């Protein structure tokens, strides 16, 4: 992609940089003029830009952002190369299979989707690697334009436990993150933007609850639950035994088919219900 | 009595000239009565063996080998055959004793049912509706010979002298050639046919 | 003259890859009509240059009789080439035929193929000691003893051993010996992956 | 025949493995294929071995004109001159191929040996295609093609094979 | 010598590049893509190739990277590696064929473009990739690539003088170099360029207009001139969107300033842009295209998902929509023996009522055709639709430029606003829409052009 | 595994069973009639001794007898002196496929006739192969994944099955070379059935 693509659309720096709000821009433009990056080099794409700005990048890179308030830019990884062409960062190989299984383009099924995904991983199906990796791109600019809307809006509201924010149908994107696996990736990435972003010291702490529609023909809601996000989490999940206990004790229609226990189909009717159980339980 | 590596030899060799050559060429029960044996033989041998065992899957897969040769020339001769079905019977029918045949008796048997039905087809769909005097269809005029006049690729085997390149109907431009060991040609088929029945060549 | 014939003609040289149309009975009846009238023309014809001698009707009888040949010809040749396409099906699909292509073949069409491979089994079957040789499989060289397949549809059982057996349902995959999944990959049923 | 076929053909061609495994001698019908020790060389057909090598059993061995000098001097003495000169093997071209798609890591300079071969395909390649246009322009009969490889002559055989019989039809007219 | 080193190095990487460049994984299988691509078009007879920037960059980067800053050298080191590798893949050659052949090297990338507004100086001499719209092409014209020169005198001949490409010209020898002693001295300027000694190749020359999206509020659309030749000359013609890659360069004409030279202002010198490669822009048929065109064509409801297609934002108008589908595939034009014709096109009007969606159906057309214009009969004339005469400011002649049922020949012209044009401007369609062909009888021409083109009109009651 | 009965025009006889030769004879050729031609008038009530007629090759050589006594047949203006000139200059740039889908194997079947130009027509014919048989190869054996539109336009049926068999050569070989000559695949017949 390009460097300023890649830095609008990371969950880090775009949270840090509270993109989505105006003066967002200019502190970018500012972390770009104390790199020195020319702006027609930083927006060109990150082969085609001149090689001698790309000597030193990594380490320039960590010193301005260390100037800026950002410790962890640089992480331990791997890359394969083959070929003359093909060179690949492990992450982006993530990102590609999971958005070649979690596809919008529902011309093709989630069976379908999997084999896709599956095939992708074999180096006789590079092609599919490189769709991938435009799709990504795609979902990723999804992800921020719902990230901003949330946050604009002020719909994250704090009950007293925890944080709780709910798409609506009105939403561009919503049909996106339906699969509950975006779903859950979307709101861990808006439970970092908001933390890093919000004033009140008591929300900073708090775990999320995030619902979006899921049919609109039984209306059902698929609802999710993260814990807090903090740099030493131990990324510990209490949500699933919480909502089969809220379930109970308020006799709603709830449907457990993900095979992690925090990712729960709820009946739209029965969703007020149980929230109020849910912080009668959690408080 | 052939070794059997020499048998899949000859079978190749078989294999090919039938791949390339124009017409129908001269059957070898021997070479497929052997092969079939042989791989009754090995199936039989490894029934025996286990089943974990490497030696299992490469005696399996050398038989594959073994195998897919021997179907593509049968389905090369049964392509042939049905092709030409007219001329290779009439050829059959007026053969004389010592020369050897092109058919296998099973060949032959097919061969006589695919004329009788298609001949019954034709009949009873079309033939039987038209004038007293067109019912009648002599299907070996209707179906188009083999053409002996086919360019081929060849590889010699053992040296042959004074052969008769014709570039023409004219004689006067024909003019001679020797074949000598390992050396290739191409070459009409009609001109050294009998080099092939007798192995002095292989088609290529 | 022969312009229905040449559409019997035009309509399978139109279909250069070997797909059987629906048997054209109306234009083979109205080819074999021609026929008929043309023969009444020039049996009275003839029996008028008997009678009375006039040698100005020859060339007009030998016209007729040429006419005659030339819907003889393109009649015999549509149906052989039909024979050709179903002859293809036998080799390229199976010994059962789907029900699309059977509906396209007339009765006798049906009863050639029928005749056909029952000839074919019997030389196959008379080839080896048991069972002889089916040579409508191994149609490429072989590489690998077992080969990996995914499912392009719903297809239910299908017996690997005669003890055992697997279920074939839309996207899954099995890693089988090549011998058992080649006549159902040629079919369109398994699709062979590599990796 | 199709590329398949002559790859079929070229399979049959010997040559030597180092085996991580230990078997005893196997009584092929084409053949014995002497005892395997982990360790020693041996000799088997190029089926087998891709076969063993894709199943983590052996290490491959180049073949002794799998040599970049060798390769070179070969290439330049197949452009220095007129007609096919003899190749290292009969299926060179499909030896090669195999070998480096499947066993690149046990062959060093796998990349010019590539090269080199390309080369001298390209080299044999155009000198066919000058034989063939001799052949029609000239309205030859026959020719001689000596040290040409099965694969070489499969690339085209087919096109120039219906062209010389449509051409001899053709020349062929007249006479009753 | 330190010099030609150093081109001889930078031609070798460029020539090992050519030879050895590969696509494919070991578990698929390896093809030389350059050098496969470099053979089959030579045997063709066609005599280019286009390499990718991004393939160069994978095999050496310094190369890619001087060939970004200094394009002229590099690129011409490249082309002479490419002759190179061409005669080796092609080298034992059929009779008639002995000479080699010169290769035109094509650049392709994909790096984002760049406008024609943010062309600098300090951008001069450099690669540079453009999009635009093909405006104006000029008439194919021959360039001299090599040239031999004759002493009026002594006929003293220097032969196979090398020429540079572009807009560029050629200073000849002041002074003979034949003995002094024995013969009168030749003339000053005796040497003259020899007709049939000249090797020449086929050029072009293009006006490229801006996008009319990146066009500053209330400014008029600029436009720069490109140079094409020998293989790139004749691609393009006007109304084409196109993203070239290029050179941006300077005509350099004679040194003196011959005619008394009087420029406005010092220094200044005339831009353009080498192109070096040309991609255009939907907005020949591969096999894949065509297996899935004839797919389409072949789905039992094909008219349905057509007519689904077009214009797919507005609500409703499904009989309208099927209509201009019919109008977009147009009927069969035909000549019978006697020589008249009949038209094919199909023309279609919409009169009805306000803010129906009749202006956004007309947009969409114009961008659905594969040739479409969109005007107003408001903003139109009777010569500006078909055709106009006018001085040409060159040769002091007059000249014939097509009108919008010119432009739009072979496709289809939108007239929006239809009930606003004037009546004189109205009856100036009717030969055109019956006939497809425009006559003209003025200021001594009298042609007759072809405007085979569809109308699709609308208007208020 | 589907072969249709092969043409067999550039012979001293055309195939019985070959769509390309039935095709091909149902082509006309110009005549003259040499005997009143009684009861069939209104199909040209008796065809007058003298009159030209547009007969089928078919129809043609079925009456004709090297006697001449039914009628007299003319050569077609495409294998005339006129045209034979143009061959001869260039034949790469005379279009085939417009003068006639059948043109070799249409003037093969012309020799029948015994007509004083037979020897022309016969040499004409191979010279015109001869000379369009180098851009026939190098057309079809390096037009890679392309449009053959062009290449094609021009030919003539005999041409164009060369041309056909020059690119399954080229593509083969580079299917082979790419690793895609080893998977197994559904049937032609069956890909043409089920997905087209
Ligand atoms: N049926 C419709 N569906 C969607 N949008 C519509 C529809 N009808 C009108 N609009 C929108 O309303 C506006 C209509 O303006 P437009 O210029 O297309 O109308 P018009 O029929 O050409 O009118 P006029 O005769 O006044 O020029 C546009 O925004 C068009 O997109
Ligand atoms: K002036
Ligand atoms: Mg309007
Ligand atoms: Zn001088």
């Amino acid at each position: 992609w390009s460097l300023h693509d890649s830095l609008c659309n990371t969950s880090y720096t775009a949270a840090r940089f509270k993109l989505w709000s105006v003066h967002g821009q200019k502190r970018l433009q500012e972390f770009l003029a104390d790199m020195g990056l020319p702006l027609k080099q930083v927006k060109q794409k990150f082969q085609a830009m001149d090689i001698s700005l790309k000597e030193n990048l990594r380490e320039m890179i960590e010193e301005s952002a260390n100037k800026f308030g950002m410790k962890d830019m640089r992480v331990q990884t791997f890359s394969i190369h083959f070929g003359f062409k093909h060179k690949f960062l492990a992450s982006d190989v993530v990102f590609a299979t999971m958005s070649l299984m979690e596809s919008p383009e529902k011309d093709g099924s989630g069976t379908d989707h999997f084999i896709q995904a599956l095939d992708s991983l074999s180096r006789s199906n590079l092609d599919k690697l490189y769709h991938g990796l435009e799709l990504a791109k795609k979902q990723l600019r999804a992800t921020q334009q719902t990230i901003a809307s949330c946050l604009c809006t002020n719909l994250v509201i704090s009950q007293g436990p925890f944080l709780y924010c709910s798409l609506m149908e009105g939403t561009p994107d919503v049909m996106l993150f339906s699969r509950p696996a975006s779903l859950s990736l979307l709101s861990k990435h808006l439970l970092k933007s908001f933390v890093c972003s919000t004033k009140n010291r008591r929300c900073k702490l708090l775990p999320l609850v995030m619902a979006a529609p899921l049919s609109m023909e039984h209306g059902t809601v698929t609802v999710v639950g993260i814990p807090p996000e903090t740099d030493s989490s131990d990324r510990k999940n209490f949500f699933g035994r919480a909502f089969e206990k809220a379930a109970e004790s308020t006799s709603s229609r709830m449907l457990h088919n993900h095979f992690d226990l925090s990712v729960i189909e709820l009946k739209a009717e029965d969703r007020s219900k149980f929230l109020d159980a849910l912080i009668s339980l959690l408080s | 009595v052939l070794t059997p590596a020499e048998l899949i030899e000859r079978l190749e060799q078989a294999w090919m000239n039938e791949k390339f050559a124009p017409e129908l060429l001269e059957s070898k029960p021997e070479i497929v009565e052997c092969v079939m044996e042989q791989l009754e033989h090995m199936e039989e041998n490894l029934r025996r063996a286990k089943r974990e065992d490497l030696k299992v899957s490469i005696h399996q897969m050398e038989m594959e080998r073994i195998r897919y040769v021997l179907s593509s020339y049968l389905r090369c001769r049964l392509m042939k055959i049905e092709k030409f079905f007219p001329h290779v019977l009439e050829k059959e029918k007026t053969r004389p004793e010592g020369e050897p045949s092109s058919l296998s008796p099973e060949e032959l048997a097919f061969a006589r049912e695919f004329m009788a039905n298609t001949e019954s087809y034709l009949k009873n769909v079309a033939l039987k509706h038209m004038p007293p005097n067109l019912q009648k269809v002599d299907l070996f005029r209707a179906v188009p010979k083999p053409d002996l006049d086919s360019y081929v690729f060849l590889r010699v085997r053992e040296r042959q002298e004074n052969i008769l390149v014709e570039p023409d109907t004219d004689e006067q431009r024909d003019y001679v050639i020797d074949l000598e060991k390992g050396s290739q040609h191409l070459i009409r088929y009609k001109t050294i046919a009998p080099l092939v029945a007798s192995g002095a060549v292989q088609l290529i | 003259f022969c312009e229905k014939a040449m559409e019997l003609i035009r309509e399978l040289h139109r279909a250069p890859e070997g797909q059987l149309p629906a048997f054209n009975e109306d234009g083979l009846r109205q080819v074999l009509e021609e026929m008929k009238a043309l023969y009444e023309q020039n049996q009275s014809d003839v029996n008028e240059a008997k009678s009375g001698g006039r040698s100005d009707l020859i060339p007009t009888i030998k016209f007729r009789h040429c006419s005659l040949l030339r819907n003889r010809r393109c009649t015999v040749a549509y149906l052989y080439d039909r024979l050709l396409r179903i002859r293809a099906l036998r080799w390229e699909y199976g010994s059962v035929l789907p029900n699309a292509l059977r509906f396209h073949m007339a009765a006798e069409e049906m009863e050639w193929f029928n005749n056909y491979k029952r000839s074919l089994a019997t030389y196959m079957r008379s080839l080896g000691g048991d069972e002889g040789l089916d040579i409508t499989q191994d149609m490429k060289p072989p590489k690998s003893l077992y080969i990996e397949v995914r499912c392009l549809k719903d297809y239910g059982e299908f017996e690997v051993d005669d003890g055992t057996s697997v279920l074939l349902k839309k996207n899954s995959q099995h890693f089988l010996p090549r011998w058992k999944c080649e006549q159902l990959i040629r079919q369109g049923v398994l699709e062979h992956i590599l990796s | 025949m199709d590329a398949a076929e002559v790859e079929f053909l070229a399979e049959k061609e010997l040559v030597t493995i180092i085996p991580n495994f230990s078997l005893d001698k196997i009584y092929l019908i084409g053949g014995d294929l002497g005892p395997f020790n982990p360790g020693l060389p041996v000799e088997v057909p190029l089926w087998l071995a891709i076969n063993l090598k894709q199943r983590q059993k052996c290490r491959l061995l180049p073949p002794e004109w799998m040599d970049v000098e060798k390769l070179e001097k070969m290439r330049d003495h197949e452009r220095k001159e007129e007609t096919f000169t003899p190749m290292p093997s009969p299926y060179y071209m499909e030896l090669t191929k195999l070998l480096l798609n499947h066993a690149s890591d046990n062959i060093p300079k796998a990349d010019e040996i590539r090269t080199l071969v390309k080369d001298m395909w390209d080299t044999r390649i155009a000198k066919l295609r000058v034989s063939a246009d001799s052949f029609v322009r000239q309205q030859e009969a026959h020719a001689k093609l000596d040290n040409l490889t099965l694969m070489e002559i499969n690339t085209s055989g087919t096109f120039l094979t219906q062209a010389l019989n449509h051409m001899y039809k053709l020349r062929t007219n007249l006479q009753p | 010598d330190e010099g030609q080193a150093r081109k001889s190095q930078l031609q070798r990487r460029f020539k090992e590049f050519l030879r050895q460049y590969r696509v494919g994984t070991d578990r698929t299988g390896f093809t030389f893509k350059y050098r496969d691509e470099l053979k089959r078009h030579y045997n063709l007879g066609e005599y280019w190739i286009e390499v990718e920037m991004e393939d160069l960059a994978s095999f050496d980067e310094d190369l890619a990277d001087y060939l970004y800053k200094q394009p002229a050298e590099h690129l011409q080191l490249l082309e002479e590696a490419a002759k190179e590798v061409a005669d080796e893949v092609t080298r034992p050659r059929p009779s008639g064929e002995e000479v080699l052949q010169d290769i035109q090297v094509m650049l392709k990338s994909d790096a984002s473009p760049s406008s024609i507004r943010s062309l600098k100086s300090d951008m001069m001499s450099h690669l540079v990739k453009i999009p635009g719209i093909i405006i104006a092409a000029s008439a194919v014209r021959a360039k001299a690539t090599r040239i031999s020169i004759q002493c009026r005198s002594c006929r003293n001949t220097l032969t196979n003088i090398a020429m540079r490409p572009g807009l560029e010209g050629y200073a000849l020898p002041r002074k003979c170099n034949t003995d002094q002693a024995g013969r009168p001295k030749c003339p000053l300027d005796p040497y003259f360029i020899m007709p049939d000694k000249c090797k020449c190749v086929d050029f072009q020359t293009l006006k490229l207009q801006e996008l009319p999206d990146a066009v500053p509020h209330g400014e008029m659309p600029r436009h720069m001139q490109l140079y094409c030749d020998r293989y790139l000359c004749d691609k393009v013609v006007p109304g084409n969107r196109v993203t070239i890659m290029g050179i941006y360069s300077i005509k350099k004409f004679g040194l003196t300033t011959s005619r008394g030279r009087d420029r406005v202002g010092v220094g200044i010198r005339s831009s353009y842009i080498r192109v070096l490669g040309i991609q255009v822009d939907t907005d020949a048929v591969s096999p894949q295209e065509e297996e899935e065109f004839r797919r389409l064509a072949a789905l039992p409801n094909v008219y349905e998902v057509i007519s689904k297609s077009i214009a797919p934002s507005i609500f409703g108008g499904t009989d309208m929509k099927k209509a201009i589908a019919c109008l977009l595939f147009g009927g069969s034009r035909k000549r019978l023996p006697d020589g008249l014709t009949r038209r094919g096109d199909i023309n279609l009007l919409m009169l009805g009522d306000p803010g129906t969606a009749k202006s956004q159906l007309l947009k969409f057309v114009e961008k659905c055709s594969p040739i479409g214009v969109y005007t107003s009969g408001k903003g139109s004339s009777a010569a500006g639709l078909t055709a106009s005469v006018m001085r040409d400011p060159s040769s002091r002649n007059f000249i014939m430029e097509g009108g919008a049922m010119v432009l739009a020949d072979g496709g289809v012209v939108c007239i929006d606003e239809f009930d606003k044009m004037r009546e004189d401007d109205r009856v100036a369609i009717h030969e055109a829409m019956e006939q497809q062909t425009i006559s003209i009888a003025k200021a001594g021409i009298t042609t007759t052009l072809n405007s085979r083109c569809s109308v699709l009109a609308a208007a208020n009651s | 595994a589907y072969f249709r009965v092969e043409s067999g025009a550039l012979g001293p006889e055309e195939n019985f069973l070959s769509l390309d030769d039935i095709l091909m004879s149902h082509e006309k050729l110009p005549v003259r009639t040499e005997t009143a031609m009684p009861r069939l008038g209104a199909f040209f009530n008796a065809v007058p001794q003298g009159s030209k007629l547009e007969l089928p090759l078919w129809l043609a050589k079925g009456l004709f007898d090297n006697k001449r006594r039914i009628l007299s047949v003319e050569l077609p203006k495409i294998y005339q002196e006129g045209w034979r000139t143009v061959f001869s200059a260039d034949p790469n740039v005379v279009d085939l496929h417009k003068m006639g889908p059948h043109f070799y194997g249409f003037g093969s079947q012309l020799l029948h006739f015994d007509s004083p130009e037979n020897a022309d027509i016969s040499q004409s014919l191979l010279q015109t192969f001869i000379g369009r048989f180098r851009r026939i190869m190098d057309s079809s054996q390096n037009a890679y994944n392309e449009d053959t539109s062009a290449l094609v336009a021009r030919l003539d049926e005999m041409e164009r099955g060369l041309f056909q068999t020059g690119q399954k050569g080229l593509n083969d070989f580079q299917c082979w070379e790419k690793g895609q000559a080893s998977q197994i695949t559904a049937s032609n017949l069956v890909q043409n059935y089920k997905k087209r």
